[PDB]
């Protein structure tokens, strides 16, 4: 990118609905990366006095100058991000206060950044709409629902693993499940597996994968789930 | 992003906006691209139809009111007819009720009243669809651009869609040739293929992706469909 | 009135409301009926928790829309009555209107009908209650047996059940009834819907009530005598087998 | 608790309503108009911000007309604005069928003044985020007024509002204090493009179009007409002779 | 839950949220006003602010009349005020309509309070952010002032006042109740009535008037009238000559 | 929780978005426009072998020249039909002939927007537009046999063959290949079968698939069970050949 002069995003923008594995490329670009990885908790950060959230902010980027090349992660940034406004909790204040550290210290008045920064959360909702507003954030990837075609690499990454039978076409498992999230596609093939000790089986054939359709996806769809639950709150 | 009031049209942003009269105008923006523009005596409308598939058909970009005066279609398409119908009552009101043709500038006080109600009010939705309406009246041809936020404004030609307004560049430049030109009709609505050409990304204009209607003094309102535009390409 | 819509579609395609209301049906009694070839029977069972209920002035769980066809429901109690009273309206006015006795066919689409209204009108909610409608057409002396769902879908059954215990009731249905060879006696309709019924109401005697629906306008209800006597046959038959 | 600024008919613990102070907000993003008051009637002036070269010049009408003699214009939202002047005509008609003759300027504020509090005592609908000045001759001497998004309204002998409502209105200051016995309604047409020039360090970015309508009984004899000919360009070389 | 001070509902306090909130809208414009009974009359005081030198002071006033026999004062916010105006008037003429004869002044205050209560206990309208002040002389109890509010709840007062220092006002003209023990001005003439609660609002108020600084309502024996500026100002040169 | 009406920063409206969603959790309906005439099929899907085929009916009738099927949530199915029905049948009464197949589709497809909340100016009272999905089939005297679909979005397009439901994708991108100008009747019945075989859970027989047609004399038609059966048959011998 230095032939044609520009500026690469500092930020990025990972939210998407809960389920999709989007901890695993948080985690996948840490291992091409071959550097120091820092993963910072939402909770972390609000400590047990009042002001030490704002010490907490410091410490983060003050290892960006004394460990170059290295990339920052926060998880679950909505316990953090502010905009809370004020009207009837009356102590809402010490939350926004981490975030007014944490913007000053990313843009500040001297343009001090060198390394990217990560905001994951759940609810993109609440979240500063300030926070949302470029600058401090450039690319922005929003995890959807995989289709028919997308969620089928989800069974094949899947088949390298457990034991598979010869000639069983996973288009069809996907396609009589509806959209879900990652996290339950994984649990069709882990369920799987267990029908063969009580069924009393030799391994997992197709006749064992279309219970798990009624089991993991029709048998679970009692709450302990979302699966586009939350769009907003 | 989606934040503050998403709720309802009746109440108002601390920055004196609207969010959802903001975000039907992405409709239009988002919506399928047209272009327009006018001469003393003829106005002509140019319109690029899309489809989500190549065995499928393409809908009319432009619905007929009457003889003498016509509109086109952007951005939402199925609340087109709800406008084209209200529209069309008036029309037909004035000839049986004063005996006279709605003239092009009375048109777009009549549309601006009926999506002003649903704005100002609990349960109504602005319509999200552009209109661009063309005709001839005693006083000479003219063009409006119409939009959900309520503004109507003559102007010579305009494009509404998406990335139409990366044409209104050659309109700009040839303002001083196509309003000099009358009783030209062939020469005319070539002016208008040359600019929609300038907003053309991915595939270019073919016959069933090319939609003109023109409307004059001596040719009234005729919609060229199929191979009828296959002259001007 | 209430103009505020209550359904709203899910993210996943799905509708709140239509989803847990069906719910309410697995939580309540369970309806059970098979069509032999010239009857059909229709059986439901009765709660245990509450006793010293007058059997006289109970109302019956299996309600007689007309003559010719019968209506059984299941789950809440309360909602199925607004689907009888209406439903036995239509009895009277589709008499009135075209001069012809309803048959089993209108009188799921009817009912069914109306369920979609709630569902599509604004300020209502859909009802919790799954239906049973069952009975004998005009000059017809081949059993129409219909399911009604609270989504709205109708469908036809040989043998089916709904209520509490429901898969456990089915693929009881699935393997000792064959639906292309149904029994040709009312006898062995009235023993398949008590063994059907051994595996929710857990040997009990006045919670079952059974109601056999036959053509030319008969209806027999069975009384707590009656059932004990199928009852007995087949304890005899069950552990001895 | 939060939630104040939700709704409408919800009154805020100081005693405001922030349905009302956003619709303030929204009348300075608009196009700016002023007016001035004479003794014989009132004069309207309003500056069209135009955007590209493919307006048509003169085919916007900013200053939309009720009845004859009463002129109204408007700075804030498009829709809001007609919908005033839509309803105020409805008003004008309905009088003049019950009471003939026409209704002066002064009852008429008090139709869009009720008209528009309506809005802001039910949920339901919104309030007017458009600030209207309207005002003509009436049958007693001549009145101007403002109607503001709140509905409160009073007596203007001069009215300045929209993006350049800051310096304008410190304009209509001097006017006054020069001509404090009374101004001409021919005067008058030349210093309200003046002023306009004098705000426009605001607009200054984008092109501007002069519009101005006024109405008295010297010359048009209680008649509200726009300036055409050249009254208009005029006007022009007088006010940009001081710049 | 959090919901209980925006809509009006039983608190956990046993309160009204927004009843509470709709007096502190009512001294939004900051207006002391005053009215004292005379013998056969009853005279009114107004504090007049002009804020801005473009608004006419002759368009400009918080003092209605509804009817000839009875005068109206407004302390608070002109749309809600004028929307509160409208309304009593078309009360005020349906009683001579209807019941043939004029409305009282303890009538018209029991109606209005009715009707803000429809206001109040509606969740889907607001309370008026203006206190009704009805100042007339009935056939019957002769000179009364019965004063309503945004609750509904009118009450008649000997001296009523209004405003911020309403507090001062009240305690001031307390004393002189208290000491004469008398109910009303035993001033015959309603000349003397409006030099007497001038006296009492300058001291109490610490503020030297002037013509256009005040107005001054007078309720007389079947007619009512609002004084001029030249009036007003008659009446505080006397004022100043004598005392 | 909130509007119907409320729009989404993407520039379309909530709601309706989610039931172009919700066509997908049904069964698929494919469909195939020729010049010869229009071959219609759907899918039953029976959850136990207990169940009829004769019960559930996914093909209606509109009109003798006119017909079409559903597919997802047949609980807004229904309701279209009685109007579909009637604004077809009603339309003979005025003008005294058959309302064309794109007239009747612009008038159906008007269903979808009546969604609100307390409307101003008339009265429209609906809680939720119709979440199914209807291919509206026919033929006329201009333009010839057409088949549309009715989106829940209120739109619609003419398809020469369309597959909806969970085939929306892996069963339409065979259509593209697979369809002809000259493809006749009879090559067309199997054709649509031969996708339906691929894309069904279970096997392919009379009890799991009802089809039916459309043709310029006889109109709408639905196979009977003995003619799909004849059509399974020869199914096999068009699949393994060389």
């Amino acid at each position: 990118f230095a032939t044609l002069g520009i500026d690469p995003p500092k930020g990025i923008l990972l939210y998407g609905p809960p389920g999709t594995g989007k901890t695993l490329c948080a985690r996948a670009v840490a291992n091409r990366t071959d550097a120091t990885f820092i993963r910072v908790i939402g909770s972390e950060l609000v400590q047990k006095y009042v002001g030490e959230g704002a010490r907490m902010v410091r410490e983060l980027f003050e290892m960006a100058r004394t460990k170059k090349a290295c990339i920052i992660f926060f998880d679950e940034i909505d316990a953090v991000g502010g905009a809370r406004f004020d009207d009837g909790a009356g102590g809402d204040n010490e939350v926004q206060r981490t975030m007014l550290e944490l913007i000053t210290q990313l843009d500040g008045f001297d343009p001090r950044g060198n390394i990217k920064v990560m905001f994951a959360t759940n609810r993109p909702n609440t979240l500063d709409p300030a926070l949302l507003r470029p600058g401090r954030i450039d690319r922005k990837v929003e995890f959807s629902l995989p289709d028919l075609e997308g969620r089928a690499n989800i069974f094949r990454i899947h088949s390298k693993s457990m034991s598979v039978e010869r000639g069983i076409r996973w288009e069809l498992i996907s396609r009589l499940c509806p959209n879900s999230t990652g996290a339950e596609l994984r649990s069709v093939c882990t369920e799987a597996g267990m029908f063969a000790i009580r069924a009393r089986r030799k391994v997992a054939t197709e006749k064992d994968f279309l219970k798990a359709v009624d089991k993991v996806i029709s048998g679970y769809k009692k709450f302990s789930s979302t699966s586009r639950y939350m769009q907003y709150n | 992003f989606r934040n503050n009031y998403d709720g309802d049209t009746v109440t108002f942003s601390p920055t004196g906006r609207l969010f959802q009269v903001e975000y039907a105008l992405e409709a239009i923006k988002q919506g399928s691209v047209t272009v327009g523009l006018r001469s003393n005596t003829h106005a002509v409308l140019v319109a690029l139809k899309r489809n989500a598939d190549e065995l499928s058909s393409y809908q009319k970009k432009i619905i007929k009111c009457d003889e003498h005066m016509g509109l086109s279609l952007a951005g939402l398409a199925p609340d087109a007819r709800v406008l084209s119908n209200y529209l069309r009552q008036q029309c037909n009101y004035s000839s049986l009720v004063f005996n006279r043709k709605l003239a092009v500038e009375r048109a777009g006080h009549l549309l601006c009243d009926k999506a002003q109600k649903n704005t100002q009010s609990y349960g109504g939705r602005p319509y999200g669809v552009g209109l661009l309406i063309i005709g001839y009246d005693k006083s000479g041809a003219h063009l409006l651009e119409f939009q959900p936020s309520g503004n109507v404004t003559e102007l010579y030609g305009t494009a509404i869609g998406a990335r139409s307004q990366g044409a209104k560049t050659y309109l700009e430049r040839t303002l001083d040739t196509f309003i000099k030109i009358d009783g030209n009709p062939d020469e005319l609505i070539k002016a208008g293929v040359e600019a929609i050409s300038q907003s053309l990304r991915d595939e270019s204009l073919t016959v069933d992706n090319l939609s003109i209607a023109i409307v004059g003094k001596d040719t009234p309102f005729t919609i060229y469909d199929g191979e009828a535009v296959a002259k001007y390409i | 009135g209430y103009d505020r819509a209550l359904s709203i579609f899910s993210p996943d395609g799905h509708i709140f409301q239509v989803e847990y209301a069906l719910e309410a049906v697995k939580r309540g009694t369970c309806a059970v009926g098979v069509k032999g070839k010239n009857c059909v029977v229709l059986g439901c069972e009765r709660r245990s928790t509450l006793k010293l209920q007058d059997t006289r002035i109970t109302p019956s769980k299996v309600s007689k829309i007309d003559s010719h066809v019968v209506l059984s429901f299941s789950g809440l109690n309360a909602d199925s009555r607004i689907l009888i009273e209406k439903a036995r309206v239509e009895a009277q006015s589709h008499r009135l209107t075209l001069e012809d006795p309803v048959t089993v066919e209108y009188l799921t689409r009817y009912v069914a009908g109306v369920q979609q209204r709630y569902t599509q009108s604004g300020g209502v909610r859909p009802f919790g209650v799954s239906t049973l409608i069952a009975g004998f057409d005009p000059r017809d002396d081949e059993p129409k047996l219909y399911q009604t769902e609270p989504s709205g879908i109708y469908s036809s059954w040989s043998a089916q059940t709904i209520g509490r215990n429901s898969k456990t009731v089915r693929e009881f249905l699935e393997k000792n009834y064959d639906r292309k060879e149904p029994p040709a006696t009312v006898e062995e309709c009235v023993k398949l819907t008590v063994r059907s019924l051994l595996e929710v109401v857990q040997t009990g005697a006045k919670n079952i009530e059974i109601t056999v629906v036959k053509p030319d306008s008969d209806i027999v209800a069975l009384s707590s005598e009656e059932i004990n006597q199928y009852v007995t046959q087949i304890e005899q038959e069950k552990q001895e087998q | 608790g939060t939630g104040y600024d939700l709704s409408n008919s919800v009154f805020s613990p100081d005693g405001r309503n922030f349905q009302v102070e956003y619709a303030v907000k929204a009348v300075e993003n608009g196009t700016t108009s002023i007016g001035i008051k004479c003794n014989d009637g009132v004069v309207f002036a309003v500056e069209k911000l135009i955007t590209s070269k493919l307006l048509v010049p003169q085919k916007n009408v900013k200053i939309q007309v009720v009845d004859r003699h009463i002129g109204c214009v408007y700075s804030g939202l498009i829709p809001d604005g007609r919908h005033l002047v839509n309803r105020g005509r409805e008003e004008a008609a309905s009088f003049k069928k019950l009471y003939k003759t026409p209704i002066p300027i002064p009852a008429f504020a008090d139709r869009l003044g009720q008209y528009v509090q309506a809005h802001t005592l039910y949920n339901s609908v919104r309030p007017f985020g458009v600030s209207t000045i309207f005002g003509g001759v009436d049958k007693n001497g001549a009145h101007l007024y403002m109607l503001e998004p709140s509905g409160s309204y009073w007596g203007y002998k001069g009215a300045a509002t929209g993006k350049g409502r800051q310096s304008a209105k410190a304009e209509l200051e001097k006017l006054v204090d020069h001509h404090p016995e009374g101004l001409s309604a021919r005067e008058a047409v030349k210093q309200a493009a003046k002023i306009i020039y004098l705000a426009h360090e605001d607009n200054k970015e984008k092109d501007f179009e002069l519009e101005i309508s006024w109405c008295s009984l010297s010359e048009t004899n209680g008649l509200h007409k726009f300036v055409k000919g050249d009254l208009l360009q005029e006007a022009i070389d007088f006010a940009q002779k001081e710049i | 839950a959090g919901y209980d001070r925006h809509i009006t509902i039983f608190s956990p306090e046993g309160r009204l949220y927004q009843v509470e909130y709709a007096f502190k809208a009512t001294n939004q414009t900051n207006i002391n006003s005053l009215a004292v009974r005379g013998k056969d009359c009853t005279v009114v005081i107004s504090q007049k602010k002009v804020p801005d030198k473009l608004l006419d002071p002759t368009t400009v006033s918080y003092i209605f009349c509804i009817s000839r026999t009875i005068g109206m004062v407004v302390n608070g916010p002109i749309p809600d005020a004028r929307n509160a105006a409208l309304r009593a008037k078309a009360e005020a003429a349906e009683f001579r309509y209807k019941y043939g004869y004029d409305m009282p002044c303890d009538v018209l205050a029991k109606r209005m309070a009715n009707l803000s209560q429809i206001y109040t206990q509606r969740a889907y309208m607001r309370p008026l952010g203006v206190i009704l002040t009805f100042v007339s002389v009935d056939e019957e109890l002769g000179p009364s002032i019965y004063k309503t509010d945004p609750a509904g709840y009118y009450v008649g007062y000997k001296a009523t006042a209004t405003g911020p220092k309403q507090q001062e006002i009240t305690t001031n003209l307390e004393n002189h109740f208290k000491k004469s023990k008398i109910d009303h001005i035993n001033e015959e003439s309603w000349e003397k009535v409006v030099e007497f609660a001038i006296t009492h609002m300058i001291d109490a108020l610490g503020t030297e008037f002037s013509k256009n600084d005040l107005e001054v309502g007078v309720a007389t024996k079947d007619k009512f009238f609002t004084l001029s500026a030249e009036n007003i100002e008659e009446r505080l040169v006397a004022i100043a000559e004598q005392d | 929780d909130r509007g119907v009406s409320t729009f989404s920063p993407e520039g379309r409206l909530f709601q309706v978005e989610y039931s172009l969603e919700a066509i997908k959790l049904g069964s698929t309906a494919i469909g195939i426009a020729t010049k010869e005439g229009v071959v219609l099929g759907v899918e039953k899907r029976a959850t136990s072998p207990l169940l009829e085929s004769d019960s559930i009916e996914k093909i209606v009738e509109i009109d003798r020249h006119i017909g079409c099927a559903m597919s997802g949530l047949t609980a807004d199915a229904r309701s279209m039909i009685e109007h579909a029905r009637t604004a077809a049948v009603t339309h003979n009464l005025y003008y005294d002939e058959d309302i064309n197949v794109e007239s009747l589709t612009q008038s159906v497809c008007d269903l979808a927007l009546r969604f609100g909340e307390g409307a101003s100016g008339e009265e429209r009272l609906m809680s939720r537009p119709f979440g199914v999905a209807l291919l509206i089939a026919g033929h006329d005297a201009d333009d010839g046999y057409q088949l549309f679909h009715a989106e829940p979005s209120g739109t619609f397009y003419r398809y020469n063959a369309k597959a909806i439901g969970s085939g929306s994708e892996g069963a339409q991108a065979e259509l593209l290949n697979e369809w002809h100008s000259s493809l006749t009747l009879k090559e067309a019945e199997l054709l649509v079968l031969k996708i339906l075989k691929q894309v069904m859970e279970e096997k392919l027989d009379e009890n799991n698939a009802q089809l039916s047609c459309i043709t310029k004399q006889d109109g709408f038609k639905i196979y009977d069970n003995e003619k799909t059966a004849e059509l399974i048959k020869e199914l096999k011998e068009k699949e393994a050949a060389e």
